[PDB]
């Protein structure tokens, strides 16, 4: 989210935001940054968010970070663990207790 | 193509002057051919680089136009026809690009 970035991340989100319009540009973006750190940060970025709107965007951006990756090079357990650990905090922030 | 193959600015200016003289001498049938030749010459000059000083050479050709000193109405009509032809040619490019972009988006 820092204004002005170059490392993996903050441009995978740019790729997802650019998607649905000028698709060739979005496809061509995924050829300069390694799709390892960006997807990891995207997955472990919505874990500590508050509003239930940025979490959705981060999760779908991270989901659009695995198809272009190698067939069997990245474990898929981290994504499931993050998506499951969001649920408990979201349910907790309903009865009054916040953590 | 032969003119582009060739100090080609002087040859192009001479050819333009000869074409203008032929168009003026020939009474109006060949007016459409003269307009097409002028448009082709303009396109070739644009693709040469106008060419900056070459366009100034065309401006120098305008000095030869002062030698011709033809009627203002004919020159205005020719300029308007050239501008209209350029606009019409540019119009279809947008549609072609839109079709290509739609096809590319569908493929993506």
């Amino acid at each position: 989210f820092r204004i002005g970035s170059t490392e993996p991340g903050a441009m995978l989100v740019d790729s997802f935001s650019l998607l649905e319009d000028h698709a060739p540009k979005a496809i061509e973006i995924l050829k300069n940054f390694v799709l390892e750190k960006g997807v990891l940060d995207c997955i472990a970025a919505a874990i500590d968010e508050f509003e239930p709107k940025l979490q959705k965007m981060l999760l779908n951006a991270a989901s659009y970070g695995k198809a272009s990756l190698q067939y069997k090079s990245f474990d898929a357990s981290i994504f499931v663990n993050a998506c499951n650990t969001i649920k408990l905090l979201n349910c907790f922030r309903s009865f009054g207790i916040f953590l | 193509d032969d003119c582009n193959s060739a100090e080609k600015k002087s040859c192009w200016i001479l050819l333009i002057t000869f074409l203008i003289t032929l168009y003026g001498k020939y009474p109006s049938e060949r007016k459409d051919l003269c307009n097409k030749l002028l448009q082709e010459a303009f396109l070739g000059l644009v693709r040469s680089k106008s060419g900056g000083e070459f366009w100034e050479i065309m401006s120098s050709v305008l000095e030869h136009q002062d030698v011709i000193l033809m009627k203002v109405q004919d020159l205005k009509q020719l300029l308007l026809n050239v501008f209209n032809t350029y606009k019409l040619e540019r119009s279809l490019s947008e549609l072609i690009q839109k079709i290509i972009e739609d096809s590319s988006q569908d493929l993506v």
